[PDB]
């Protein structure tokens, strides 16, 4: 197996250069770049059902400078916030209903 | 499905500190840093 | 191999719970928790060596409140501050251009 936490940072810049250097810059991801990125290595974080709709809030929340182009700045906070995601998405609240009465 | 709504919502938050934090990690007082590669 | 980008977020919360639940909380990392964390899965990212007189600076750079205990978002910005800090190195910008670097 790989070095878990090491690969985290490694694949960040690795995958960062994978799908961004498709349309334009290798450090700049427009919608379609992130799209393919997530569809490939983050499909679990897409529910296997991501159109430009689920990506709308994604791109939006990433776009902190508000130009709609995820620079590395918007990218690191993309992933690190998916850490925080993955802790809730760990169980992923799959209809968790307790009965107190 | 749209985890990225609640997930990377915080990205805009972390992003402001991230640029400052990644700046304090490279400040020089830090012991740890990224090598030329992943070494 | 593992799913590169997937393991990134996965190991975030995974390793997050590994070394934190050593002294105190499984979502709270004091100096010694991050220490072991980095020494194990991020030894490459120490660049030279994580010392103890250095860790007082380290923790303080991963704690904007300075309680010597990294919270979840600070743990993850930590991560992205490694990745984003790696930008110039891994991408191929040897201190070239003080813009997006």
């Amino acid at each position: 197996m790989a070095c878990p936490l090491e690969k985290a940072l490694d694949v960040m810049v690795s995958t960062f250069h994978k799908y961004s250097g498709k349309e334009g810059d290798k450090f700049k991801l427009n919608k379609s770049e992130l799209k393919e990125l997530l569809t490939r290595e983050l499909p679990s974080f897409l529910g296997k059902r991501t159109d430009e709709a689920a990506f709308q809030k994604l791109m939006s929340n990433l776009d902190s400078n508000r130009d709609n182009e995820v620079d590395f700045q918007e990218y690191c906070v993309f992933l690190s916030c998916i850490a925080m995601m993955c802790n809730e998405f760990f169980e992923g609240f799959p209809d968790k209903q307790p009965r107190k009465k | 499905q749209r985890e990225l709504e609640d997930a990377t919502e915080t990205a805009d938050a972390m992003n402001r500190e991230v640029s400052s934090l990644k700046n304090k990690l490279r400040r020089g007082d830090l012991p740890f840093v990224v090598p030329r590669r992943m070494a």
